């Protein structure tokens, strides 16, 4: 068995997404384009930080 | 009747089609795609797992040389050392303080954890591809499956049903893949036969059942202490338990157009490449005769509202002047509009309301009820919310398509600047006329 993350809050804008995270513990991130090119990514997230996408 | 139709890879957005036959009232079908799935064919080549050292009790022999023969035993060695003098717990071992031998070997072979704990190696070929469908016909809903080439047939309800072939060939799979435990990779993994010392493919087998094991791992026996009796060597750890600590993303993160993958077994769903064509063949029984179906002789429109969003953002009214009680189908003549009715119901003195999508700043569309045919115009709104969960439920945009207000302005300033260019060659012409005819 394993556990299951918290949820995050999501703030809209013009063609951008803002996430806020709050972790307990080491968490992975990845995100990718649908389409022709990926264009894959990664990050290991261990505390409190603000993305833009 | 036979009819033929085209239809384009989406997984979620219902399609419209017309049916058309002399002497009987139209008909209107609605389908619906739910699944794909693409499915190679697959050959293996061999395994890999953990790997075991043997090693007997050494010799020792006093006073005296020992040797020893050769074996056939995987990456065997043996060696003999001189000049020992081992102890135990009560004392010396042997009486002679010199002249003394010492013989050790080892050998490899093949662990037996690897009956659960093993990768495998696979080369692929051309897949096949399936499909599953659902229609609204007659007013029911019913479900197909069939695969997605020409070489099969289905019949529901007296209805005969042929799909496929696909427009496109492309497929996420390399020539060589590596499956383990629902993970497939794209690997370029080592020949039989010529493995490496601290990579993936030391060890080779060609079943888990299977008694021939090759090995290519470093092994190299050294002098023992003095004093104590061990056999002591060296060698290259394990190539299989470092390829899982640093093997990195899989195929399934890592792969375009959104598909899916699964592993048991090995497949590929819901990639949005290309389109599909499907045919159709319909009894003569389904039909209804233009004299039994009620006909509607005066129409008008108004439209109150419009949103251009990415959901039905329309309304409309109608009203009609029926002569019958019956049923009667709506179908839209343009290609910029969209309609989610299907059918209707019309009596006596009355109005109905629809509703519709589309991506136009201003809108004229025509509406066929029956045979006859209305003219509708409004002005829409643009939306406030930038971004939502859904696809759009509309087709794109061409150049053509301009606001009305917009078009006009385009044509005064082009028309007036022509007049200057007219004027100026009137006056050109009249000019040599003169000097023609003067000299
Ligand atoms: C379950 O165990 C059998 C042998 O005991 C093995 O063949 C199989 O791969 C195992 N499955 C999983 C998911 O570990
Ligand atoms: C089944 O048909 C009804 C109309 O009678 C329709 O509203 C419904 O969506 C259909 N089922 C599915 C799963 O679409």
């Amino acid at each position: 068995r394993v556990p299951k993350a918290r949820n995050p809050t999501v703030t809209y804008g013009k063609n951008q997404v803002t996430m806020l995270l709050y972790p307990d513990h080491p968490t992975l991130l990845s995100y990718r384009n649908m389409g022709q090119e990926p264009n894959y990514h990664e990050e290991w997230v261990t505390h409190k930080k603000e993305v833009t996408l | 009747y036979e009819h033929v139709t085209v239809i384009p890879n989406t997984v979620g957005v219902p399609y419209k089609t017309l049916v058309n036959r002399p002497g009987y009232s139209p008909m209107v079908l609605e389908m619906e795609l739910q699944s794909v799935t693409l499915e190679p064919t697959l050959s293996l080549d061999y395994i890999t797992c953990e790997y075991k050292t043997v090693i007997p009790s050494p010799y020792v022999k006093c006073c005296g040389t020992a040797e020893c023969k050769d074996k056939s035993l995987p990456d065997y060695s043996c060696k003999v050392f001189t000049g020992v003098y081992p102890f135990m717990w009560g004392g010396a071992y042997c009486f002679c303080d010199a002249e003394n031998t010492q013989l050790s070997e080892a050998h490899v072979e093949k662990s037996e954890s690897c009956k659960t704990e093993f990768a495998s190696a696979y080369r692929a070929h051309t897949a096949s591809a399936s499909a599953k469908l659902r229609v609204l016909y007659q007013g029911n809903n019913i479900t197909v499956a069939a695969y997605a080439n020409g070489d099969h047939a289905v019949t529901v309800k007296d209805a005969k049903f042929v799909v496929g072939p696909m427009s496109s060939a492309w497929t996420p799979f390399d020539n060589k893949i590596v499956v383990y435990k629902g993970d497939v990779y794209n690997m370029d993994y080592p020949p039989f036969g010529a493995g490496r010392p601290g990579q993936f493919g030391d060890i080779q087998s060609r079943t888990p059942e299977s008694k021939d094991v090759y090995a290519n791992t470093q092994l190299v026996l050294q002098r023992p202490a003095a004093g104590t009796v061990h056999v002591p060597y060296s060698q290259a750890p394990s190539g299989f338990k470092y390829w899982l600590k640093e093997r990195g993303a899989s195929l399934q993160h890592t792969a375009p157009f959104g598909c899916q993958i699964a592993t048991n077994p090995v497949r590929a769903v819901n990639c949005a490449v290309g389109n599909i064509p499907i045919s159709i063949d319909i009894p003569d029984a389904a039909f209804t005769r233009v004299v039994d179906a009620p006909s509607v002789t005066d129409m008008s429109c108004e439209v109150p509202a419009c949103t251009h969003s990415s959901d039905f953002g329309g309304v409309a009214i109608i009203k009609y002047t029926a002569s019958k009680k019956g049923k009667c189908a709506v179908h839209s003549m343009t290609n910029a509009v969209t309609i989610r009715e299907a059918d209707v119901e019309v009596e006596g003195n009355s109005q109905l309301q629809i509703s519709f999508s589309t991506a136009l700043a201003s809108a004229e569309f025509r509406v066929q009820v029956c045979s006859t045919q209305v003219h509708c115009a409004a002005a829409c709104h643009p939306p406030k919310d930038h971004i939502v969960n859904y696809p759009a439920s509309h087709t794109t945009l061409g150049v053509q398509d301009i606001s009305t207000t917009a078009m006009s302005w385009v044509q005064k300033i082009t028309g007036g600047v022509g007049l200057i260019v007219a004027v100026a060659a009137l006056i050109l012409i009249v000019v040599l006329c003169v000097s023609f005819s003067r000299h």
